[PDB]
């Protein structure tokens, strides 16, 4: 089954993904980013890579899709690094699985 | 309050109590598999955060010297047209994705080897950085999503195990007793 790849992040960091046929967008606000993610998920994107700085603004949107097969919303650093969110989220899935909250 | 109804309810009770024990076994197995996958999830994410950030930094440094209009033209010439195949795999009662890159197959005989016209070593090398991260980025996507879906399924399974144990089974047992005492008063 064949799916597109999206990327949401700052131009400096995510522009090279355009060379690979990834759909690269660059929102700065909660609203912009949320709308981008919903549009990708409406267009059957398999994966969305999203820089942590962008992801930091839309936790509610990201949590909505977490239980869905696609899209897989994957946080990545920017050239300035991470906010630690991807890592914390791995710990959150553990706490969910083992029933610790 | 009949013998026919008692019979039906008894099958439901043994199905529910056997099913409760086996659902707990399933909960345990999901957990075992989840824990292994979570280690991999962590391993992959640490590797990716490190290599991705390095690649991005190299690109930023590389592009800093060359004109913007040049970079814009370079980026508008595709190196590949990657899509992803996603197939559904069952891990017991949860569907999870198996992900694989699909590349342009008409270009098999001429595989990727990046060199842009009037570019430089540093700039091309930074593009090679991204090309190299691609398989591990897909790997992380598949492993992280699977862990996310498994966590959700284990929570669902845990809820059902408790509901069976503390609601369904005692309710069935109680009804079986009511049916029983009523039948046994009749013949006496």
């Amino acid at each position: 089954m064949t799916y597109k790849i999206g990327v949401v992040g700052d131009k400096d960091s995510v522009s090279p993904f355009r060379l690979f046929g990834f759909d690269v967008q660059h929102g700065t606000t909660k609203t912009e980013i949320r709308k981008t993610i919903d549009e990708m998920a409406k267009n059957e994107y398999g994966v969305i890579y999203i820089t942590e700085q962008c992801a930091n603004l839309v936790p509610e949107t990201i949590e909505r899709y977490k239980g869905q097969l696609t899209p897989a919303i994957i946080l990545i650093p920017s050239h300035q690094g991470t906010l630690g969110i991807g890592l914390e989220e791995i710990q959150n899935s553990v706490e969910k699985a083992v029933g610790q909250n | 309050p009949t013998r026919m109804e008692l019979t039906r309810l008894k099958k439901q009770l043994t199905t529910a109590t056997r099913g409760h024990k086996l659902l707990k076994d399933k909960q345990d197995e999901l957990m075992r598999q989840f824990i292994l996958l979570i280690r991999k999830n962590n391993e992959l994410r640490q590797a990716i955060e490190k290599e991705t950030q390095t690649a991005m930094k190299d690109f930023v440094l590389a592009k800093s010297t060359v004109e913007e209009a040049f970079i814009d033209e370079l980026l508008a010439l595709p190196a590949e047209n990657v899509s992803i195949s996603v197939v559904e795999k069952n891990i017991m009662s949860v569907k999870v994705p198996l992900m694989n890159f699909q590349y342009d197959e008409t270009l098999n005989e001429t595989p990727l080897e990046y060199g842009y016209l009037h570019s430089n070593a540093e700039l091309d090398r930074s593009i090679d950085g991204f090309t190299q991260l691609l398989p591990k980025l897909l790997k992380l996507a598949e492993v992280e999503k699977t862990c996310q879906l498994m966590a959700e399924e284990i929570e669902k399974t845990r809820r059902r195990v408790n509901a069976l144990e503390y609601m369904t089974i005692p309710q069935l047992e109680e009804t079986i007793y009511y049916i029983k005492m009523k039948l046994e008063e009749n013949e006496r």
